[PDB]
Parts: C-alpha cells; structure tokens; sequence
C-alpha cells in the first residue's frame, strides 16, 4: 500500500550542514529539485547555497529553535511547492509531532511510518517491541520508573546500572550509577536533561554492561514488504559514550556472529513492518548481543555502509518514499547477494580542541585544503576559506571516510 | 548512476578566476553516444552540437556593479551622501473586519452595480492617493514598488471600506521607467496580486493615456485594453483643456472593457469671483451634462491646483448634484491649507467620494489627510467611511518609509496660499523652480510667479494642468529672461522665436481651449507653422501593432508582451533606455530604497531577495582608493565568496 | 606611471582586455552605429589574433586605446551604448 | 481668545467653526511655520473665511510676502526639525502636547526603549486614566510621561502598582 501523493519533483531538507548537502546531492542525481532552509545565524552555511532554492526560517528565534520550528518549515515546503521533506538526522528527524504535521500537510515525509517513530522514538516502547519480536534485550525496568522502581531494579539486578531517558539522543539523557548515592543524583540529573533537551523526562534503567562493543545494523524496508540489511557497523570507539570513529564491517568479530546480529535486526524490522532507512543498535559482550535502540532515520555513519555495499542509502530512502520496490525498481539484489567489499572507516573532523577539554573553537577559517585520492571520501560540513565558525551549532567541519580492500 | 554523479559533480564545482572546460564536459556526458557506451574515436570531432555553450546567468555581478556605482559615485541628480542606518518600518497591528468591497461588486456584478452601491451609501467614500498623487506631489513621484509592497496587503485587508486606491497613471508611468529603472507594469501586477479586493484607479489623459506625443485612436484603445486586463478597475479620464472630444473614445473603450470610467472636469478660477465669469458655475454644469451624455459612470472634479475654497466647494457640488445623476468624485490638493475644510464643505453638499492621502504623505501640495477628514466628520451628519484605527496603524509604516526619500523632498511641507494668485499645480511649481535655476533666475522667482499669472491672462485665462501648465511656465520664463512685457510681445513678437511648447499650444497640438485663442497673439506666435482646429489624434501617424512588435523584438532580442509594445509606443526612447539599464544593472526594483539611493557602507551587510527562494547576502569589506585614472577596487563578500569589483570614480575623472 | 582606465566589472557596455598583449587594428570610431557581432578591433596576445566583437547593437561612445598600444588584462578598450 | 494646534489636521476647520460661534481672537502661525504640531496657518484661515459671513482681520497680501522671509529662514534650522510636518490623529488617543511627544521620544531612546514607543503612547493613555484623567500640559504632562515610561521599563501593569 503506497500513500497517495508519493510522486516527487521537489524535495526540501529540514536540516542543515553536511546532511543537508548529502541529501541535495542524492536529489540532484535523481532529477529532483531541492529546497534548503536556514536560520539567520546559519546564513553562511554551505547547505544554503547548494540547494536550487532556499528560505530563511525561524525569524527572531534562537538559531536551534529556528531549526525546530515545525510550522515555519512546513510553511516553506508549501510555499515553495515541495513534494517531500527529508529530515536528515538530529533535530526533528525522530519527532512524531513533526512527521505527523508534515504528512497532515499533504507532504511526503522521507522516513518510516508514524507508528514506527512512536515505538522507536521512545526507547521503552522500543524494548517492548524487541521483546515482542523475540530479540534479546538488556534486563531492564518493566516500563518507566520513579526513583523507587529504579532502586528496586538495582536491588534485583545489581550495580552498576545505566539510567536512561525514554527520548535520549547522542548521549544526553543517560547516567551510570555504581551506587545508591549516584542513583539518586544520576536519576535527578538524567530527568533534568531529558526535560531540558527533549521536553519530556521519563526514565527507565537497564543493566550496565562492562566493556561492550557497540554494533549496529543498517536496514532498508520498502512499502512492498521487502526488508534487507546492509551488514553492520562497529561504533565502539567512543568518548563519554559519544561516537568518535566508526568502522565497517565489524572486522574484529566473526562473520557468523555478525550475520546473526544482522538477522536479529531484520527479524525485528520484519515484525513491525519497518519502512525506509533505519538502524538497529546492539551492545555486544563475549559472543552475546543485546538490543538497545532503533534509530528510525539515516545516521551520520551511513557513509561507511555505502562504501562497503555499493548501495546509495540516501537515494534509496528517497526512492522508497516515492513508493518504489527495493528489488524491482531500486535494483538492490537479494539479501545473500548484497556486496561486502573491503572495509571503511569514518572520522569526523571538528573544531573540538583536545587540549582545552574538547571545547569547540570558533572564529574564521583562514586556510582549508582538502585531500583526495584513491580510497578517500569527503562529506563536508561548514568549512571553506573565509567561513566563520559560530558558537550556535555543532562543531563539524568535515567527515572523512577511507575505504580499502584490507582494513590495515 | 555514474553518469548522473559526474553530471552532479561538474555542475557543483565553483572555480573562479580562470576559464575551464567544464561546459564542454557537461555537453559530452549529456549526449546519447556517450551514455549508451558506444562512442568511437571520431564521435566528438563529428558532433558540432557539443560546442554550443549556453550563456550562464550572472545576476550577482550586475548587482555588485550597481552597488559599486552608487556607493562610489552617488545616485544621479541628488547629493552623494553617506547612508543612514534605518530601522525596519513598523508593521501595523490591524483589527480586521471582512466586508464586501466595491471591487468585489465590480467583478461579481459590473460597473453600474458599483454606481448603485455608491448612490446608496450615506457616508462619504474615500479613495487613497498615497500610491500615486501623494508621492507625485511630495517626492517627485519617486515612491518605489519595493516600499509599496511591504504594506499593500495591510491596506487591502485593513481598509476594505476604500472606494479605490489610486495607484497608476499621471507621472508614475514615465518616472518608473526613466528614473527608478522599474516597470510600471510590474508594479501593477505585483500590487494587483497583493490587493485582490481593492479597486485600482489610474489617472488617464483622454487623448494620450500616460504619454506626451500625439497617438492615434487605436493606441489609446489598446492601452486601455491592456491596463484593464492587467488590473486597472477605474480610469479617471481628463483633458487638459476640458475639451470633450479628447475624452469620448477613451470613455467608450473603458466601458467596452467592462471597467469604470470617471469623466473629469478640471477646476480653475473661482466660481465665487464674478470678475472671472468665463469659468462660472454654468460652465461647469454645461460640461457636466455633456459628460453625463457620454455614458461615463462617474463625474470627477479635479482641482489640480487646490484652488477650491470651502464655500465654492459647497456651491459647486450642490449645483452639480442637481444637474446630473452620476456620483461625484472630488479631488483637491491641500496646498492652501484649506483641503480638509473644503472636503468637509463638499460633504455637506452631497459629494459621493473624495481623494485623500495617508497623514504622513498628506498636507502641503498633497491631498488632504484621510485620517483627518474622518475626525472632522466624526460628529457630523455624514461620516467618512473608513476604519480609522487601522488607517492610523498603517500610517506608521508610511511615516517610516517617507524618511528614505529625504533627498527628493521639495522642501518643508506647509501651506502656500499664493496658489490662488498664480494657479500652478505643484509639479509645475517645483519644475518651474528648477528651470529658473538652470538659467540663473532662481533669485527672480517671485517675478516669475507674477509673470505666470500675467501669461495666463494673456493666453485668454486657461486651464493649467499638464501639459497646458508647462505652456504657461515656459512662456513666463521666456518673457522675464528676455525682459519682455505683454506690450513688447504684441509689438516685436514677429521677430521672436517663442518656446516650443507655446508654439504647439497655439497650433492646436494640445486641443482647443475654452473660448478659442486670442487671435493676434496666435498669429504672432504660430507664424508659418501648421495650425489645426480639430482633434490632434485625427492627424496622428498610423500605427501597426504587428510592425511595431517586430521592430521592437529585433531591438530587445526577445518577444515582447502586449504591455511592452504599448510602453514602447508611449515612450520609445525611455523604454529603450530602460532596457539598456536592465541589461547593465539588472532588477534594481528589488533593492531596499536606502540601498537603491546610497549603495552600501563599509562593513555593511544587505540581503537582496532576487527571486522566490534566492537571496544575495552581500557584505562590503573594503573600498579601495582611486588610482589616477579613477580605478577603484571594492571587495565584497557575496554568498560566502570574495568578489573583487572595479568601478570608475567619476569625481577623479572630472577633476 | 599613470595607470590605464580599467573596464568596470560586470558592465557590459565596457569591453576590457581579456589578456595582456597589444592593439593591431581599430575598425570603428566614436559615434559609429554598430551591430551585434560586428568587428570593432583586433588585438594580439602571444601573437595569436583576437577580433573584438560588439556584444549587441548600439552606438560606439569612445575608444580608449590607440593603434599599436600595449594593453594589460582589464584595460578598457572601448565603450558602447 | 482661542488657541489650538493643527496636530490632527483639523485646525483650520476648527478655527472656522469657532468663528461662526463668535470667537473673538485666534492664534495662528505664518504658513511656512504652520501645520503639524504648530498652529494653523494665518494666511489659510483668511481664505477659509473670505467668502463667509465673517472674515478674518489681516492684510493677507502683506502676510504672504512676509511668509517668504520665514520660508527662507526656516531652512537654516533643518538640523532641529522634529521630523516631517504632516497630520497625526493619534493625539486624540494619547493627548500628549507636542513637546511632551518629542521629549518622551528622547527619554525612551536614552533608556533603550525607542523600539517600544507605541506601547509607551498606549501606557501614557492608561496612566492618564489611572491618575483620574488629568489635564496634561507642562509640567503635568511630564508627570504622566515619567510614570508611563517607568511602568513599561519595569514591566508593570496597573495592578502591579496597586499590588
Ligand atoms: N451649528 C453648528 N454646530 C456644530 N458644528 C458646527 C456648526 N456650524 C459649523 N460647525 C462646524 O464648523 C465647521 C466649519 O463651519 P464653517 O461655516 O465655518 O465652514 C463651512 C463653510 O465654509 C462651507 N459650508 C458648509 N455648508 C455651507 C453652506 N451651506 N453654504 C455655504 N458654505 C458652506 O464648508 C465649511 C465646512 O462646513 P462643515 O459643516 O463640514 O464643518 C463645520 C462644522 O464642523
Ligand atoms: N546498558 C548500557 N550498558 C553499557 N553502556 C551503554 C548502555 N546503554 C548505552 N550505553 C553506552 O552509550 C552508547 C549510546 O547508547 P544509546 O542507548 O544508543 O544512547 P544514544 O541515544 O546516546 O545513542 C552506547 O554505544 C554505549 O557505549
Ligand atoms: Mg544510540
Ligand atoms: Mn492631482
């Protein structure tokens, strides 16, 4: 069942920076015209000048609020005659309200069904869905809890434990408690950030696993019941639980084991009829794996999966949202035939100063010379000679990927 | 997909400062020989279509050329001064009421139904002249579309009670092209869309539309057809000498196009001065009856010099209302300081509609204030029909916008009762001031106003409105400049070359004046040139729209719309000069007014909206010093790129 | 050293030298009416010869070079109206 | 002896009305220093009454000639011009005499509220009612201004004051 109005001529990206440029490039390659949105303070962003047209949004608001201005973004889509909105990642890309209103305005939302944003946007509902699909999860509170249900959990399962917000993202709604006193403190502070950053503060707890790998599986689902995985990614290289370097495939794990992980992700996505791009995230410890999250959108590290499979994930997203069949029209092979070529690594180069506690630097870029060659892929954010890095947005300058037959 | 990616990449490259082979590569990968995979070693050498390269558009660069021009050399005809920091104009806080408007009625039921709506209205109705006559009087007609658009929706929604908005014709057509480098047709379309419920009114000269040549009838008819199609609802048709034959065809064509025709009587003299009986109340009644017989929908009284005193307005209107059944639409200027009281008088006499300007563009040589007449009638038997609180809010925007036009201000806005003595309408007064300057008689202007008055009597006492007012001016100037009395002119005129405009007047090129010409003086002035006594347009060189259209397309390099064709016919050189300016500077209409007039300051950033979805973010980073040949180099940032622009500094060159 | 007047950037009424070289021949003079494509002058760069063509119909306003004069990139050659 | 300002654009018609009612003396300014927040024009009122039942007593031709001098002299004072001389009917809402209007403009500037002036005119009107509805002329007009300014700048509603 394909929604009415799935044909596209023009697409608008409700985002900024590298991901917006990435989506425009796919659109242009598909013969779609593009529309950008920008906050006043972000007016020198590359993504603004890569679109076929662009519009200021969020007048008079703080810059991040401008990018979260649902009504104003919809206003631009309708005024420009866009057919579709691609939300990128971050910002409103997992936001049920936004997708609902985009669809209610007769536009295509390039992403999964509302039902999927609801159950995978909420991490409690997501663990429920994973249990239902018979995918092993991490022992955790039955649902959301007050501090007494939390302490109860720690009594049942033991310290240490991970305090997690239902709507946590990037790592902002989570705290490790190795203690009673850290449980009271951690719980309070995870609830604050969750209200502050995402407007609601529901909390659950999970068993905290020691020295795990973080392994995640890329999924595509279409509107014709096809689901496939594009192998996995190892994102274990983290700082303060934030991804720094990602690789693909997971070269330090056995192919049988990786395959098992991929099949578990597929099982879950089949069970709920997942549509469009999504990722299933697992923690891995001694040849066991545990479900933690689904990100029901594209991710920053999709790039490395494109390189080892040959599949253009963003193009796929857009074609799926146009109602196309993964195999028949988009041209992906059967699952056993998905390529697995070499390995790939992605680093994000930022203005974070490692000798100043990773505080991101600001100011004007005097010189920007980008390398190339065989096995190099660059997806630029805001970096060019003359560009003024502001304090308002993330510190990303450019994403660098390398790819080769051998990991070394 | 590999081919699509190449194509994406080639288009995405930005390389400036040297030419590249990119446009050739783009052609190669577009071709079917390449995409099939079947190309051979001889493919390129035998495919000449690969060498056709499109001209790639550069709006950005014409903009920087214009900004650099104004920044360095100033705006022509005004003082080259440094640009003030202007706040955004205030937007109004409206209390909207939804009502059916005259425009709605015209479109749903036609013109006669509008006339009936007017007859049944007890309140005096208002036409807003803010978009046309008010700035023609106060700001040398320089008000720009860009400023008009920012408040137009507010006027439409805000003041649905308006009979109409006067927004076109008079000097606006010409000035828009010639001095503002913007098309009056684009102004009409843009405002038309923003104001769908407001009747749009224009001033239209019966024989010439908006021009000053002698056009044949088919031109006048075509102008009307296009204007009407493009959104003009009410045509106020006048003739400079109140000569009815000049008006008849126009009136018929407006009716034929389904629009409203006001037939106009120009007021002059004083119906209450029995020593000037030539323009007495009977004159006006007689002419009003003839105008009624043409089938005009409304009678307009155009008091172009603001001569009408309140007792005369009362007598005139009351008599006219007992002479014809058409609604009467009165137009005056506040030049004497008696505009409100005259309108209030006319209201007591039954007047149906009056022409008013928003307060901040009212008074002086403009129309009386809209907001003021509301309050003058608030406690009388007849109110003015307007949402005054909304009108006051909207006035804020115009108060702010007016400050941008400081360099074009005629002087301080205050009364001038000497208009009763000389009878110059306002433009004639300011223009005649420039002319006496350019000839070094600025110091004798008061002798000139005195001569203007004498000349008027010498010519038989005439109606003075454009272009007949100029006829009187040129002569009066001539006569002072060559130390001539009226006696001198009658004695030794046979050996003098009189000014062009005077000669043309006395040949009948402006039509026939009331009471004919003074005979001896006519002979003296016209000498051996051809004199006519019938309608000048009967003598007009024929005009074939297909010929002219082809001629024009050749000249501008694309197929002109009907509106362009008629512009070219109306003002040929000006239209061609506008085209050249578009080609050099692009669409300057899109610039905010202070930028249009003064360019940019060092370290200033501006945003130019060049299209829906396209904005030029422009910052001026450096203004280099001129070298000895005048070369200056400015450095801009345009949408994150450094741009180096060379402009020639005229002050050095003219050293 | 009194610099040569340069052609104004983005002004299509002014034709500036595209590369350094010299003026071989001048085919038109001040006042002349001229047609799009018509040859106005010939210049040399590395002894290659370029013919300067009128960008559109119009009237020559003035020349700013003389026969056999040396020219640098951006030097103003000829103005058109 | 009646004195008004032409701030609303109704000054001449008001003086004319007053003339029919028997007023004995009116305050007028020469044309070039008339209109706006000034008095109505001396030369104008002559001509408004010229054909009525009661005339103005003045040598109007002489007055016109003298106005020329003032028209020229006024140009020397360009830097002090309050703005463009035109009508402003909002005076009926706030009732500030002209000096109180311009001064209260400077004060809102000096405190960085120039951008909220229209809220200030609105507050000036509320304050006036709050004080019992009072006569506002110097210095009572200033009393109302200072308070209205104070009240905006410290974000206080009338009740806040009462409360
Ligand atoms: N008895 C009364 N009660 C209350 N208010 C009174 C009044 N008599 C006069 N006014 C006010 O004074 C304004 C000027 O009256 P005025 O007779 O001086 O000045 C008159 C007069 O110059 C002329 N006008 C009006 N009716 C006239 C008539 N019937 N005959 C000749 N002239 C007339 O038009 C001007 C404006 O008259 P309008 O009636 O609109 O405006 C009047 C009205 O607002
Ligand atoms: N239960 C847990 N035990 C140990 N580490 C965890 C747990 N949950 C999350 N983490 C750490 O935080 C990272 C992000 O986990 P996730 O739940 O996906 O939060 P986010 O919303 O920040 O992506 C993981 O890769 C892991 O390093
Ligand atoms: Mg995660
Ligand atoms: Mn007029």
């Amino acid at each position: 069942l394909v929604p009415r109005g799935s044909h596209m001529k023009k697409l608008l990206v409700a985002n900024r920076g590298e991901i917006a440029v990435r989506v425009f490039r796919a659109c242009n390659e598909l013969g779609l015209s593009t529309v950008a949105v920008y906050a006043r303070e972000d007016e020198y962003s590359v993504h603004r000048f890569k679109a076929d047209e662009s519009y200021l949004i969020g007048q008079g608001k703080k810059p991040i609020d401008a990018y979260l201005d649902i009504d104003d973004i919809i206003r631009v889509a309708l005024e420009s005659g866009a057919d579709a909105i691609h939300p990128g990642y971050g910002l409103l890309s997992e936001n049920l309200e936004f997708a609902t209103k985009v669809r209610a305005a007769g536009l295509v939302f390039v992403g999964p069904e509302l039902h999927h944003l609801d159950i995978f946007g909420d991490k409690i509902k997501a663990k429920a869905a994973a249990d239902e699909a018979k995918v092993p999860g991490i022992p955790g509170t039955n649902g959301a809890v007050d501090i007494d249900g939390a302490l109860e959990f720690a009594k049942t399962y033991g310290y240490p434990v991970m305090i997690k917000a239902a709507l946590g993202g990037g790592g902002r709604g989570m705290r490790v408690a190795r203690n009673d006193a850290e449980m009271h403190d951690g719980y309070a502070r995870a609830k604050s950030e969750a209200i502050g950053a995402f407007g609601s503060g529901e909390i659950y707890v999970e068993k905290y696993i020691e020295n795990p790998k973080h392994i995640e599986v890329q999924i595509l689902g279409d509107r014709h019941g096809n689901i496939i995985h594009l192998h996995e990614r190892d994102c274990s290289v983290q700082r303060r639980n934030q991804k720094v370097i990602e690789i693909a495939p997971a070269v330090g794990l056995s192919p049988d084991f990786r395959n098992e992980i991929c099949e578990a992700a597929v099982k879950l996505c089949k069970n709920v009829g997942y549509v469009n791009a999504g990722t299933v995230e697992f923690l891995v410890k001694d040849d066991k794996f545990y479900f933690i999250e689904v990100n029901p959108r594209v991710q920053v590290e999709h790039t490395i999966t494109e390189l080892i499979t040959g599949v253009d994930i963003v193009q796929a997203q857009i074609l799926i949202a146009q109602g196309k069949d993964l195999h028949r029209e988009i041209g992906l092979p059967a699952q056993s035939e998905i390529p697995l070529l070499g390995s790939a690594i992605q680093c994000r180069i930022t203005t974070e100063d490692p000798q100043n506690g990773f505080l991101p630097d600001t100011g004007k870029i005097d010189t920007y010379r980008s390398p190339g060659g065989f096995g190099i892929r660059l997806d630029v954010g805001n970096a060019y000679a003359g560009y003024e890095v502001t304090p308002y947005f993330d510190s990303l300058l450019v994403k660098v990927c390398t790819f080769a037959n051998e990991f070394s | 997909d590999s081919v699509r990616k190449m194509d994406r990449v080639l288009h995405e490259f930005r390389i400036r400062g040297v030419k590249t082979n990119i446009p050739f590569l783009i052609n190669v990968i577009a071709n079917e020989n390449f995409t099939s995979g079947q190309a051979t070693t001889t493919f390129i050498d035998n495919t000449p279509s690969l060498f056709n390269f499109p001209r790639l558009r550069d709006r950005g660069t014409k903009t920087l050329h214009y900004l650099s021009m104004i920044t360095v050399n100033g705006f022509p005809g005004i003082e080259n001064t440094e640009k003030r920091h202007f706040e955004e104009p205030r937007q109004p806080l409206l209390n909207l009421e939804k009502k059916k408007t005259a425009k709605n009625i015209l479109d749903e039921q036609g013109a006669d139904a509008v006339v009936d709506y007017v007859k049944n209205t007890k309140e005096v109705l208002l036409t807003d002249t803010t978009l046309r006559d008010a700035h023609q009087s106060l700001l040398a007609t320089r008000l720009r579309l860009q400023d008009m658009k920012g408040i137009a929706q507010a006027i439409d929604q805000g003041l649905p009670e308006l009979f109409s908005a006067e927004m076109w014709g008079g000097a606006t057509f010409d000035v828009a092209y010639r001095f503002l480098n913007e098309s009056p047709w684009y102004r009409l379309r843009k405002l038309r869309k923003l104001m769908p419920n407001t009747m749009f009114q224009m001033l239209f000269r019966g024989s010439n539309a908006v021009g000053y040549q002698n056009y044949p009838d088919n031109v006048i008819e075509e102008f009307i057809r296009v204007a009407a199609h493009e959104g003009i609802d009410v045509f106020r048709i006048f003739d400079s000498l109140n000569w009815l034959p000049q008006m008849e065809k126009s009136i018929q064509a407006v009716r034929d196009n389904g629009k409203i025709a006001e037939a106009t009587i120009c007021y002059t003299g004083d119906i209450l001065d029995p020593s000037r009986p030539k323009y007495n109340i009977q004159y006006y009644k007689d002419l009003a009856k003839e105008l009624e017989a043409t089938g005009a929908h409304i009678l307009a009284v155009k008091d172009m010099a603001g001569l009408l005193k309140p007792q005369a307005a009362y007598r005139l209107i009351s008599e006219l209302k007992d002479t014809v059944d058409l609604p009467i639409h009165l137009h005056t200027h506040d030049t004497s300081g008696n505009g409100i009281i005259t309108y209030s008088g006319a209201t007591q006499a039954g007047v149906d509609i009056i022409d008013v300007a928003t307060a901040s563009l009212a008074g002086g040589t403009s129309q009386p204030s809209m907001q003021s007449i509301y309050y003058a009638l608030e406690h009388g038997p007849r109110h003015a029909s307007i949402n005054v609180k909304n009108a006051e809010q909207i006035d804020h925007y115009w108060e702010d916008v007016r400050k941008y036009y400081a360099p074009f201000e005629a002087g301080i806005t205050s009364p001038q009762t000497e208009v009763y003595m000389h009878e110059m309408p306002g433009g004639q007064y300011t223009n005649l001031k420039s002319q006496a300057a350019a000839v070094g008689l600025g110091h004798r202007f008061d002798e000139i106003k005195q001569m203007y008055r004498k000349v008027n009597m010498m010519f038989g006492d005439i109606i003075k409105v454009t272009p007949s007012s100029k006829v009187v001016g040129d002569m009066a100037l001539f006569m002072i400049q060559n130390d001539l009395t009226e006696e001198d002119v009658y004695a030794r005129g046979n050996e003098l070359n009189f000014p062009e405009s005077v000669v043309s007047f006395f040949r009948g090129d402006l039509g026939q004046p009331v009471g004919g010409f003074p005979e001896k003086l006519q002979k003296i002035i016209v000498k051996d040139k051809a004199v006519i006594t019938d309608r000048p347009g009967l003598h007009a060189e024929k005009v074939d729209f297909e010929t002219v259209k082809a001629d024009l397309e050749q000249k501008i390099g694309y197929e002109p719309g009907d509106h362009e064709v008629i512009s070219y016919i109306m003002y040929p050189q000006v239209f061609l000069d506008y085209q050249k300016m578009q080609r050099e500077f692009g669409a300057v209409t899109l610039l905010d007014t202070p930028t249009f007039l003064h360019g940019m300051r060092l370290n200033e950033k501006i945003e130019v909206q060049i299209e829906k979805g396209k904005t030029l973010s422009i910052r001026l980073d450096e203004i280099g010093e001129p070298d000895l040949a005048g070369n200056r180099v400015l450095f801009f940032n345009l949408n994150g790129q450094r741009r180096e622009v060379v402009i020639n500094d005229q002050s050095v060159q003219a050293q | 050293v009194v610099a040569k007047r340069k052609a104004e950037t983005g002004n299509p009424n002014q034709i500036g030298a595209t590369m350094p070289g010299s003026v071989l021949e001048i085919l038109v003079k001040a006042g002349d009416k001229v047609q799009k494509g018509q040859a106005l002058m010939v210049t040399e760069a590395m002894k290659m010869e370029t013919t300067i063509e009128a960008p559109f119909d119009g009237e020559i306003v003035d020349l700013h070079v003389v026969k056999g004069e040396a020219i640098q990139t951006q030097d103003l050659l000829i103005e058109i109206n």
